[PDB]
């Protein structure tokens, strides 16, 4: 449980998992393109 | 003889000798609306 298993796409151990599953973020891209912004003005978003 | 009027807030029908050209959008251009100057890209909007 606190190794990663070969087996599951994850490089992540279940323990891992879990703490990453635990913590909500806005954002995880880092990458928010123009055209994206401007396209999707209804949304109001906090980034753009 | 006293002129009252309010700016830039509400519509309009009392304007200066100016001619009106065609809408361009989804282009960086200097605008001007009833008076409000400016730079920007004009998209459709769904706002009602």
């Amino acid at each position: 449980q606190i190794l990663p298993d070969p087996l599951k796409p994850t490089k992540r151990s279940f323990i891992e998992d879990l703490l990453f599953n635990k913590v909500t973020l806005a954002d995880a891209g880092f990458m928010k393109q123009y055209g994206e912004c401007l396209g999707d003005i209804n949304a109001r978003d906090l980034i753009c | 003889v006293v002129l009252s009027f309010e700016l830039l807030n509400a519509p309009a029908t009392v304007c200066g000798p100016k001619l009106s050209t065609d809408l361009i959008k989804n282009q960086c251009v200097n605008f001007n609306f009833n008076g409000l100057t400016g730079t920007g890209v004009l998209t459709p909007s769904s706002k009602r």
